[PDB]
């Protein structure tokens, strides 16, 4: 198919088991549960819809939003508790929890 | 899907 990814999403193994990498597209990338999801973490503390990464150009920052998840979303380095639908810009290798997941972005 | 699981 045609769509080129502009990032990755890496979800780090664990005690949940094995590490996964997901690609990102211009557009709205759903994270979440649901298998739908553009990033699709089919664990249980993961809301259904749980955080939404919008991507609107290759070279601009992404923007990161929790879409009221039970358990949150937090950026590491420094920490931060990123409020519900409030946008967060992501740096590249910017490291993500996602409720207890731990997952880091990349450009391309 | 079930209820999302809080983490206690």
């Amino acid at each position: 198919s045609n769509v080129e990814p502009v990032g990755r999403l890496h979800i780090f193994s664990g005690a949940h088991g094995p590490e996964k990498d997901f690609p990102l597209h211009l557009g709205k990338n759903v994270v979440g549960r649901m298998p739908d999801c553009s990033v699709a973490l089919p664990f249980p503390s993961i809301s259904k819809q749980h955080a939404e990464i919008e991507i609107l150009a290759w070279d601009k920052a992404p923007i990161l939003r929790d879409c009221g998840s039970l358990n949150g979303t937090q950026i590491l380095r420094p920490p931060k508790v990123l409020s519900p639908g409030v946008s967060h810009r992501l740096r590249d290798q910017e490291l993500i929890l996602f409720a207890d997941l731990l997952c880091q972005y990349h450009r391309l | 899907m079930e209820d999302t699981q809080a983490i206690d």
